[PDB]
């Protein structure tokens, strides 16, 4: 599953590129609530 | 260009006296610009604790052993050291010179940049694709908005053509019937006045019966002659049945069905 981890962490580092002030713990919950779609994560990010 | 050299809040040119520090995000701002645990970037985020901030070393045109400078690269610690540190701290730590370790680092960063640059070449191309796609989406919204409207009018244009034609049909029928009726009221009243006149004169002559027989009996021929005029007047009223209540084609339930889909 070590491949699956990096594909998850990849999307996380990008939210910090866009909206960075919110914590690393907060973004991780939304990148599972979205199922790691590249765009739909940035959707729920703007919502909160 | 005009900003890479400049500092943070004051945007000074890099003064090496300023003790400028380079954040992990690669932004640079002297320690005077930002004094205050975890330090945060003027632009990005507090990406790392202050323990991971180097001081920018840019003075255009060792930590421990004072004026002895660094020239030498400790291969076992990823960073440079002076001749002393590799005698006390890094004794027989396998070690290398600056001239070779820099050549390789430059050639690996050129690789990372040449690939990453080839990547940001596609955003410069996919930004234009998204930019043109938005105008399409809104154009493909305002053209479907007009195709429906103009198609609705083409239907209603032709329907009013076959709605007025049926009205003209009813128009024709009624002036034709009225022309018939107007010859049947014209015919009645003129025959009636002829009947009224004979009835009028014959009644008055007959009603005067006191020693009036001598005047009557001299005109019996023309009395009964003109009674034959009114014995056979020869018109009988016909009746035009009203069927315009049943020349309205009310198929209302069909109209909604074809309106339902489109
Ligand atoms: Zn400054
Ligand atoms: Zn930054
Ligand atoms: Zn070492
Ligand atoms: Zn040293």
């Amino acid at each position: 599953l070590s491949e699956l981890e990096d594909l998850k962490d990849a999307k996380l580092q990008t939210l910090k590129e866009l909206f960075p002030q919110r914590s690393d713990n907060d973004l991780l919950k939304l990148i599972e609530s979205t199922s790691t779609m590249d765009g739909a994560i940035a959707a729920a990010l703007l919502m909160f | 260009l005009e900003l890479l050299e400049h500092c943070g809040v004051c945007r000074e040119r890099l003064r090496p006296e300023r003790e400028p520090r380079l954040l992990p995000c690669l932004h640079s701002a002297c320690s005077a610009c930002l004094g205050p645990t975890v330090v945060d970037c003027p632009v990005c985020k507090q990406q790392c604790f202050s323990k991971d901030i180097v001081e920018n070393y840019f003075m255009r045109d060792c930590n421990v052993h004072k004026h002895e400078p660094l020239v030498l690269f400790c291969e076992s610690c990823d960073t440079l050291t002076c001749r002393d540190c590799q005698l006390n701290a890094h004794k027989d730590h396998q070690y290398q010179f600056l001239e070779d370790a820099v050549r390789n680092q430059r050639k690996l960063l050129a690789s990372l940049v040449k690939r990453l640059g080839d990547k940001h070449a596609t955003l410069q191309k996919s930004t234009k694709e998204v930019r043109s796609s938005i105008r399409q989406v809104s154009d493909v919204q305002k053209r479907v908005q007009v195709d429906v409207k103009m198609a609705i009018l083409q239907i209603m244009k032709e329907l009013n053509k076959r709605g007025r034609v049926l009205v003209n049909d009813a128009q024709k029928v009624t002036e034709g019937q009225q022309e018939r009726l107007e010859r049947q009221h014209w015919t009645m009243t003129k025959i009636q006045k002829h009947q009224e006149h004979i009835l009028r004169f014959a009644s008055w002559a007959l009603e005067s019966d006191n020693n009036t027989a001598l005047l009557l009996s001299k005109k019996l021929i023309y009395f009964q002659l003109h009674r034959a005029l009114k014995m056979i007047v020869d018109p009988v009223e016909p009746h035009g049945e009203m069927k315009f209540q049943w020349d309205l084609n009310a198929w209302t339930k069909s109209a909604e069905a074809f309106g339902k889909i489109v």
